RNA sequence: UUUUUUUACUUAUUCAAUGAAGCGGGGCUGGACUUGCGUCCAACUUCUGGAGUUAAGGUCC
RNA sequence: UCGUGCCCCGUGUGGCGAAAGGGAAGCCGGUUAAUAUUCCGGCACCUGGAUGUGGGUUUUGCGCGGCAACGCAACUGAACGC
């Protein structure tokens, strides 16, 4: 059985949402 | 026609007139209608919104300012927010 | 109708409890001679627990799920009060009016409310009220 | 044990409670 | 007690700049220097501290406005041919 | 094969912006028309002078 | 530990330029032919460093009180932010 403490939390990365992740920005070094 | 039942409520029922009355009508539970003006500041208004849907009071957004409102109820002084607590003779509850 | 009843959640604004979530132990709404106003005994949480991942050892996670509690006798003028309630049972008259006039008995309560806030949160039930408001 | 069964018991009545909810 | 029959505060410049340009200066000084009713709080209270900047001494709200009058009459225009706009772009 | 006219293009050259961050083309989903399935157009936050950061989690080891 | 690697972050670039701008901290008494907030005497302060003692906190781990404004000799707080 899981700890039932544990929680998901998404992030939404859509326009004036949270912080957008690290992407492979090597096309545009 | 809101200013004419408003009216009657002054001269019949039993209102309270100011944020911090309002505040105490709803929280002893015996407020039956509240105004809040449109010049009320959104927090305010929001917090007002929640008392009176904890509460289970019913919300009237008067569409004049504090200055119209307070005009309404026949005071000298404006009124962002205000509670009644007995309608009276009015039929402002009906609504 | 009337909301601030016995297991109402409310929120703190005022003092040094101000942000923090408290529910209602004994609600006084004409007051008494020492505080002549509406105000409330209410049971709350000082440090809230800390977040609990999947990769944490057992030890860890039972250092990061202790609360702190406080108790407190606060003006109506100083609560939010939420939709949300916590009704336990243990908390049934853990705090009485002259509680807070002897230390030990404080003492006494905070040790009470600590115990039954942990097995509640435990339970998994009722994260909002163990989840920190953020402001 | 004796958490995991006062963690139990709390549960439980939780979900009890949410059944029977639903001038000088 | 009227103390000046037509000068007003232009009454300040003596004789002075001409009498149709105290005249004319007149009317912004007037509205310039003017209380206003804040529509935010109600309290007559709006006063000018810069150019086009018109602040309430009671609610702290700062608002862009004309350069003599809290509004104008353009962009009150404005305003309503811009609510006329977006009601017929929304319906 | 060459001379004129306009009429497209991009690789020289020129200008601008940025922390060189999301360009171009597909896929997925939804909506419109169309032919009876090709286009174009959209994904994502609007009552509030709050907060938003050290990936939560899923699944194989 | 496939041991001779991997990860995070973005903000740019240095120096000179004020004995009236900004700025850590010293007062009183006495003393010489001539110096003194600089010397002598008394009484202090600032900045930085090391490491003790007492006191505090903690077996409800990171203080308690006041409705509140806030108080009290203490009373953890990196990155990144306001
Ligand atoms: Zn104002």
């Amino acid at each position: 059985p899981k700890n039932p403490l544990l929680e998901k939390r998404p992030r939404n990365f859509g326009i004036g949402q949270d912080i957008q992740p690290k992407r492979n920005l090597s096309r545009m070094v | 026609s809101i200013g004419a039942k408003l009216a009657l409520v002054i001269k019949s029922g039993k209102v309270v007139l100011g944020y911090r009355s309002t505040l105490k009508a709803l929280r002893s539970g015996k407020a039956k209608l509240i105004l809040i003006a449109a010049n009320t500041p959104p927090l305010r208004k929001s917090e007002l919104e929640y008392y009176s849907m904890m509460s289970k009071t019913p919300v009237h957004h008067y569409s004049g300012t504090n200055i119209e409102l307070g005009t309404a109820c026949g005071k000298l002084f404006r009124c962002s927010t205000m509670a009644i607590l007995d309608a009276g003779d009015s039929d402002i509850l009906a609504d | 109708m009337k909301f601030l009843k016995t297991s109402r959640v409310c929120l703190v604004t005022r003092g040094r409890y101000a942000g923090k979530k408290v529910v209602i132990i004994q609600p006084v709404d004409q007051g008494t001679k020492s505080h002549p106003y509406g105000h409330a005994l209410v049971a709350g949480i000082e440090r809230y627990p800390s977040k609990i991942t999947r990769r944490m050892s057992k030890a860890r996670i039972e250092k990061r799920s202790k609360i702190k509690p406080f108790i407190k006798v606060i003006n109506y003028n100083h609560l939010m009060p939420t939709r949300y309630t916590l009704e336990l049972e243990g908390l049934k008259a853990v705090i009485n009016a002259d509680t807070f006039k002897e230390p030990s008995q404080r003492e006494e309560a905070k040790k009470t409310v600590k115990k039954v806030l942990e097995d509640r949160y435990n339970s998994g039930k009722n994260r909002w009220f163990f989840t920190p408001l953020r402001f | 044990r004796q958490k995991m069964e006062a963690a139990a018991r709390s549960a439980a009545e939780a979900e009890a409670a949410e059944a029977r909810a639903e001038k000088p | 007690s009227k103390r000046t029959k037509k000068v007003g505060i232009s009454g300040k410049y003596g004789t002075r700049y001409g009498a149709s340009l105290r005249k004319l200066v007149k009317k912004q000084e007037v509205t310039q220097h003017a209380r206003y009713t804040c529509t935010f709080c109600g309290k007559n209270s709006v006063r000018r501290t810069a150019v086009g900047i018109w602040s309430c001494k009671s609610c702290k709200k700062t608002m862009a406005g004309g350069a003599y009058t809290v509004s104008t009459p353009a962009a009150a225009a404005m305003r309503s041919t811009l609510r006329r706009l977006r009601e017929i772009t929304e319906a």
